[PDB]
């Protein structure tokens, strides 16, 4: 009964679940890339 | 001579199918009659629960439940509040007109 | 109600549904109708067939 | 009584048609628009 | 830079202007600094559902998973299902 | 057990003062829901007569048509109601007013210039310069214009400065006066200020005498704590003069040593009056409305 | 004992603008660089 | 209605900010009572607002210019006035026998701010005043053409007053950076009593002080309320106070010689129950400022407006009767729900 | 540094409803 | 209802239309607050008006905001009270707060209304106070016990929750358990509540609400707790000072 | 690039199936997603 | 004129938003 | 712009008061809060609305456009 529904737009879904988030770390470090740079690579 | 049916209204969608339980909704009132109906109807021994309640401020309305024990019905809770209340409001002139005459 | 949205006067005279007339609501539209497209809840204007 | 007030001398002189926009008393190319006896209707709120 | 005072007391002059050049580069940086990250996913997976066989498929019938996550659970219900003692202690009400 | 004669026993009125303007009453042993009650009744519910349809003729002064009208509103004017019927709203403005529902004020001031040697005076300088709430002329109109023959409107106030004016401009006005309630407008409202505060309590729990009674006297107002003696404990002379400041919990010698509470029977109201009613006749009105509303809905039919 | 708002210098200020030096010198100072800059096209040395 | 600041700089007075009034002293209470302040929401009292608190005004100007469209000294067949034999029904109720309005006229959006006649149609037109916002005439003034004078002034400034009184949605903050939409205009029988018998003419939630750390209108309610009682301006000029000489100490002990709370606390009563509330409310006088942004001044509705010839669709602008626009994120939104007939 | 000068003879100015400023 | 940026699906959900007479803006409740990313601090809300029938089902079953109680990124919830209900929560669930038959059954209908259709019972059930003698008195505790008795359907068994407070308890005094929040067969008998418990936080009363008895009776549980709270904080106020 | 993709498309002489979102919504065909992954066909009594 | 089955009457007003035959219709 | 009738908070009549406000600073030399007890301001709401008044009115004045110089 947990299972999701056929026809679910796990595409739009998935790209908001990456994008929403990713609206919080817009501020800089406190080596490596962090943050939207690293996620934009 | 017509009265007006809008000022009280019985919630029939809430009423008990006894009558001792009912919501009743009144239009151009709000918390200086309903808390002191209130306090009024929660003196009767027959009334169980008493409470009142207004939906929204820019609504004209007041919610006021009398849930009694047996014996009584809602109705006849409500028509002894307002009968007491009255009588209440009497004192209160009687005690002031003497005070004023005391001074 | 946390599933609702107060909705001002102004918007609810302006904003209209195409509701098709029925037997089980015929009672509902005609109140609509008489009471126009300025007294809330109305109509602002009755499709023909 | 028509008026029309000067916006330097503040005399009230009205003028018609074909006349130059202008105060008679000084050389005044602006006229002020003076308030008439009309009724307003107000709230007093 | 270190500020001993306290904003019930009050800030010493010196200590005062140190804090504002703080402030001031906090405000900054909201200004400055998820918009086109977002609009290049969402053009390319518009498409990608969940098809009546359980498996993700792309609009042109392309496959893409052959199930979500490889269990296919709807994350919206994926929290009380590891909250064992919880469903114990409710059995008869989710039954 | 509860009954309306066993709250006639108990029940007590106490005046302190009663002025012309304002009365301090006391209501004692009495629900904080009816003191509550008669609270918003004489600010909200006790009908009061004040400007409502203010006709400009015409305004050359600084002050705006609204705000003006607006002042003229605000003015309180010395009419008793009853006098006066409600206006009916749905019938129109030639049917509307009459000399039974509404009370004119016109207002018909013009601003001159006098010769005076010159900082120098406005009431010198200029004639009509300042427009005062006794330059509202009452004008009796229709049917009855000797019902207010040995009752003359006059605003509450005099002395009201409604605006200020230099030569050259003027105030042409008629003012319709009409009954409304104070929930509608503040306009309305009869009293200045209808309020009631609680019996302070000052539960002494230790005796505390000596120079720390000296200490806990200075912690309330002067006629609050009274000392017999070094001795003798220390008592509450008048815990109604008591302005419930705390100052006494905020000193670690008494913060245990007495506790601060009230008497939720005794309520001490005070009411002012704008000036068309008194405050007893204002308070008399709000007992009189609290019975009209229950007794309303006795004589009233209980719809579905 | 206080830092207190002039009202009677006010209103009495209101009433009577002053014919002397104006009031405010600070108010005058604030728009300085810009009268003075303008003013220096002109008058002053060098022409 | 301007008001000198009890709590002030004395800079104040040396740039002679009275000249100017900014704002108003109000009995400001921190309460959280009504329920609709939160965060970002303030209430303001009805009583106040009825007794003229905070009302302002908003003055708009207009040419009307009728060398529009003449140039170089061109022949004009336009005139400031009405035609004779042509004269559309009740326009005389607005516009005065010279083609001008009355000055103190209302008006609305359609009804005519001034009129002409122009010889090269032969008809009697008007210029019609438009806004949502309807107005008064406060001024008209008349013009000279200059252009070698002799042409009759055809041209004209008029002045709107657009009266504004505080709606829900207007902001409000303090002079401590507490800036706060209004929620409501809460009746002052429902609004908290003092023990004095004063309800508050703003209120504030306390949950803004938290995270926006805003001590110095902590300070000013205390200061306030002292400057009131005693009748003295206190300076709140920055570093005047110290560590060991704190202004809370300062106003306390001011406060507490008036007769009122060391804290600037006040023990107030529910406008509801009419009981003695929890504990004492956070009381004192702060001057408070109205923004002049209107809450929504972007506030539309459209059922079925005019759109573009080439597609088809809603044309942009609110007064136009304009289409409120579904862009690329909407329509992935609507996507992203499967909601395909609400896409469509 | 010198401390902020305190306002000289500041005395009650706030009593209860029915009372005046007669008690001194 | 649309609020922008529409960063994500539940940025853009479906309100049930309450028309309220004499207003000139759109009214929103708290629980909305995080979903939409939206601080009553000026905002704007587009409104849309869906024209057919399979669009409004639409609005009213999967775009709907009561399906939005968890948030698809990582299951957990977007909705809850946010500032003065959690400050009034801390208080009328504290052992200090006790209440007369008068003062309890007022909170009760205060915000549960039956004619409104918050009950599942048809009559206003209460428990027996939790003083006996000398006067009798109930706790504030008890006021929880009884919204969720009558919210609850009566078929099922009350809920069982063993959760934690934001509140450590040594700031309740001595040997206090007031951070272990205790809840047995529909009955508040240990722990205050905090935005741990009513606001958009997973593992918390509302959330064990939703997953034991639904979406419907989840959002029946905030209107209700977010009724009482408004309503005590009316007649208990709350406030910040100086002294603070 | 809509011409560039375009100009690729005609080259192609391509077939824009129409089961794309974006395709769907430049045809006014209805999203293929959700509620649109199926279709409702109404059961009739008579032969 | 609009020149409908129905008949204008001339007069034709405007309504913002709207714009209205005095008389049947409305475009 | 001139005093406000009423107090905002409670609406005790304050218009009356400001002229004579004026007179007690003075001709009788009186301190601020001195004066306002005079007048019978008690409450610090009612203390505020005359003590705080700026009176614009008597600037706004001195600009008349219906007589000369
Ligand atoms: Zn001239
Ligand atoms: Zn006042």
């Amino acid at each position: 009964r947990s299972l999701i529904n056929p026809g679910e737009a796990v595409g739009i879904i998935a790209s908001q679940s990456v994008g929403e988030p990713s609206t919080q770390m817009t501020l800089n470090t406190f080596n490596v890339t962090l943050g939207i740079p690293r996620l934009r690579e | 001579e017509e009265p007006d049916r809008e000022k009280i209204k019985l919630l029939t969608q809430a009423t008990s199918e006894d009558g001792t339980s009912a919501s009743f909704q009144i239009v151009e009132e709000d918390h200086t009659l309903g808390n002191a109906l209130r306090y009024v109807i929660m003196k009767n021994p027959d009334v169980e629960f008493c409470g009142y309640s207004i939906p929204h401020p820019s609504e004209n309305l007041l919610n006021i439940r009398i849930q009694t024990y047996g014996e009584t019905t809602a109705v006849d809770a409500l028509q002894k509040g307002l009968k007491d209340l009255m009588d209440l409001c009497d004192v209160v002139e009687s005690k002031f007109t003497e005070k004023i005459k005391s001074m | 109600e946390t599933n609702e949205i107060g909705v001002p006067p102004v918007f609810a005279v302006k904003l209209t549904y195409p509701e098709p007339v029925t037997a089980y609501n015929i009672a509902e539209l005609r109140q609509a109708v008489i009471n126009g497209p300025d007294k809330w809840p109305g109509a602002t204007q009755i499709q023909n067939e | 009584t028509l008026k029309y007030i000067c916006a330097e001398c503040s005399s009230k002189l009205s003028l018609s048609r074909t006349d130059a926009v202008r105060c008679k008393d000084c050389g005044h190319r602006i006229l002020l628009k003076a308030r008439t006896k009309r009724l307003v209707q107000f709230e007093a709120r | 830079g270190y500020v001993k005072g306290r904003f019930y007391s009050g800030i010493k002059p010196q200590e005062y202007y140190f804090h504002c050049m703080a402030g001031r580069e906090g405000l900054i940086d909201t200004a400055v600094k998820s918009g086109y990250l977002q609009r290049c996913l969402t053009k390319q997976l518009e498409g990608v559902h969940v098809s009546y066989d359980n498996s993700i498929r792309d609009a042109d019938g392309t496959l893409v998973q052959f199930m979500y996550g490889g269990d296919a659970i709807d994350i919206t219900k994926e929290s009380h299902m590891t909250q064992f003692e919880f469903c114990l202690d409710n059995y008869y009400a989710l039954l | 057990e509860w009954n309306v004669e066993k709250f006639k026993k108990d029940f007590e009125v106490n005046i302190s003062s009663l002025d012309a303007r304002e009365a301090n009453f006391d209501l004692i042993n009495i629900d904080t829901s009816i003191a509550n009650a008669f609270r918003r009744i004489m600010i909200s519910e006790v009908p009061s007569v004040a400007a409502e349809y203010v006709y400009f003729f015409n305004n050359t002064s600084v002050i705006q048509d609204e705000v003006l009208a607006h002042r003229i509103g605000l003015v309180p004017l010395k009419v008793d109601p009853d006098m006066l019927t409600w206006v009916d709203s749905n019938l129109p403005d030639d049917e509307k007013f009459t000399d039974e529902n509404t009370i004119v004020l016109s207002l018909n001031v013009k601003c001159t210039r006098n010769p005076d040697a010159p900082s120098t005076d406005p009431k010198e300088l200029y004639n009509n310069a300042h427009v005062y709430a006794r330059d509202l002329k009452f004008e009796p109109q229709g049917r009855q214009s000797t019902t207010f023959a040995d009752c003359p409107v006059v605003p509450a106030d005099p002395d009201i400065l409604l605006a200020k004016l230099r030569p050259g401009q003027e105030i042409s006005l008629k003012a319709h006066c009409i009954l409304g309630i104070g929930g509608d407008h503040a306009k309305f409202s009869p009293v200045s200020t209808a309020s009631y505060r609680l019996l302070p309590q000052i539960n002494i729990l230790q005796p505390i005498k000596g120079e720390s009674a000296r200490r806990f006297q200075k912690c309330f107002p002067p006629g609050v704590i009274g000392i017999d003696e070094g001795s003798d404990e220390a008592y509450v002379k008048d815990a109604r003069k008591d302005t419930v400041s705390r100052e006494v919990l905020r000193y670690e010698e008494f913060a245990d040593k007495v506790k601060l509470g009230r008497v939720r029977n005794h309520f001490i109201f005070n009411v002012e009056s704008a000036g068309a009613m008194t405050p007893e006749e204002i308070f008399f009105k709000s007992v009189r409305i609290l019975k009209n509303k229950a007794e309303y809905l006795k004589n009233c039919p209980i719809t579905q | 004992r206080t830092a207190d708002f002039r009202t009677l210098e006010r209103e009495s200020r209101f009433i009577n603008p002053p014919k002397d030096k104006s009031a405010f010198p600070l108010l005058q100072e604030a728009v300085q660089p810009h009268i003075g800059s303008f003013n220096a096209l002109t008058e002053g040395p060098d022409g | 209605t301007g008001q000198t600041p009890i709590v002030k700089a004395n800079l104040y007075d040396d740039y002679g900010m009275d000249n100017f009034p900014n704002g108003f002293n109000a009995v400001v209470a921190v309460i959280s009572y009504t329920g609709y302040d939160m965060d970002d929401a303030m209430i303001i009292n009805k009583s106040a607002d009825e007794r003229g608190f905070g009302y302002g005004t908003m003055y708009k100007t207009e040419k009307v210019d009728l060398a529009l469209n003449r140039n170089r000294g061109d022949p004009i067949t336009q005139h400031f006035g009405f035609g004779n034999d042509e004269w559309p029904k009740e326009w005389l109720e607005k516009l005065d026998e010279d083609g001008l309005p009355y000055i103190g006229t209302y008006v609305e959006e359609g009804d005519p701010i001034c009129a002409y006649f122009d010889d090269t149609l032969n008809k009697t037109k008007i210029k019609t005043y438009h806004s949502s916002e309807p107005a008064y005439i406060e001024e008209v003034n008349l013009i000279g053409d200059e252009s070698n004078k002799f042409q009759e002034l055809q041209t004209v400034s008029i002045k709107y007053r657009i009266r504004r009184t505080p709606q829900i949605g207007d902001k409000f903050s303090s002079r401590h950076g507490q800036k706060g939409v209004c929620s409501r205009k809460w009746p002052t029988i429902d609004m908290p009593f003092s023990e004095t018998g004063i309800q508050p003419d703003i209120i504030i939630n306390p949950h803004a002080f938290p995270s926006r750390m805003t001590i110095g209108m902590f300070v000013e309610s205390l200061a306030g309320k002292a400057g009131a009682l005693h009748g003295i301006a206190q300076d709140s000029t920055p570093w005047i106070f110290n560590e060991d000489d704190t202004p809370a100490d300062y106003f306390g002990e001011q406060l507490a010689k008036a007769g009122y709370n060391y804290h600037g606390n006040e023990p107030m009563y529910s406008g509801a129950t009419g009981e003695e509330l929890r504990a004492d409310i956070y009381v004192g006088v702060v001057y408070y400022q109205r923004l002049r942004h209107m809450v929504n001044d972007k506030f539309q509705v459209r059922s079925t407006g005019p759109v573009n010839s080439l597609t088809m669709q809603p044309v942009k602008g609110r007064k136009r009767h304009g289409g409120i626009r579904v862009g690329e994120m909407e329509r992935d939104a609507l996507i992203g729900h499967g909601t395909s007939f609400l896409l469509q | 540094r010198k401390d902020v000068p305190k306002v000289e003879g500041l005395k009650l100015e706030h009593f209860a409803t029915g009372y005046d400023a007669e008690d001194f | 209802m649309n609020r922008q940026p529409t960063l994500h699906k539940a940025s853009m959900m479906g309100h049930k239309v309450r028309v309220l007479p004499n207003e000139k803006t759109l009214r929103l409740h708290y629980a909305n607050t995080g979903a939409y990313n939206a601080d009553f601090d000026g905002d704007e809300m587009n409104m849309h008006f869906p024209q057919n029938e399979n669009a409004r089902a639409e609005a009213l079953n999967l775009a709907n905001t009561d399906s939005q109680y968890l948030t698809p990124t990582s299951g957990s919830p977007v909705r809850g009270l946010i500032q003065d209900h959690i400050s009034a929560g801390v208080w009328l669930t504290s052992k200090d707060s006790f209440f007369t038959r008068e003062q309890y059954q007022q909170y009760i209908y205060g915000c549960i209304r039956p004619e409104d259709g918050h009950t599942t019972r048809s009559k206003i059930v209460t428990l027996p106070p939790t003083i006996f003698k000398p006067y009798p008195l109930w706790t504030g505790k008890q006021i929880i016990t009884t919204v969720l008795l009558n919210v609850t359907p009566p078929d099922m068994p009350g809920i069982n929750l063993i959760s934690k407070n934001k509140i450590k308890n040594e700031y309740w005094g001595k040997g206090s358990l007031e951070n272990e929040v205790l809840f047995k067969d529909g009955a508040l008998l240990c722990g205050i509540l905090d935005k741990s418990q009513y606001g958009a936080s997973k593992y918390g009363i509302v959330h064990s609400l939703h997953e034991v008895y639904g979406p419907e009776v989840a959002a029946k549980v905030l209107s209700v707790l977010g009724r009482l709270f408004t309503n005590y904080i009316t007649a208990t106020a709350f406030t910040c000072g100086m002294d603070d | 690039t809509t011409c560039q993709f375009l100009t690729k498309a005609v080259l192609d002489n391509e077939r824009e199936q129409l089961d794309s979102p974006s395709a769907r919504i430049v045809v006014g065909k209805l999203n293929n997603v959700g509620t649109g992954s199926f279709d409702v066909l109404a059961k009739v009594p008579n032969a | 004129i609009c020149g409908t089955d129905n008949c204008p009457s001339r007069l034709w007003r405007i309504i913002d938003g709207r714009r209205t035959c005095q008389y049947g219709h409305v475009m | 712009m001139i005093v406000p009738v009423r107090c905002f908070s409670c609406g005790k009549v304050v218009g009356d008061k400001w002229e004579s406000y004026l007179n007690l600073l003075q001709e009788d030399e009186l301190d601020e809060g001195t004066a306002l007890s005079r007048l019978g301001l008690k409450r610090y709401c009612c203390r505020r609305m005359i003590l705080t008044h700026v009176d614009l009115i008597e600037k706004f004045l001195r600009y008349n456009p219906l007589e000369k110089r």
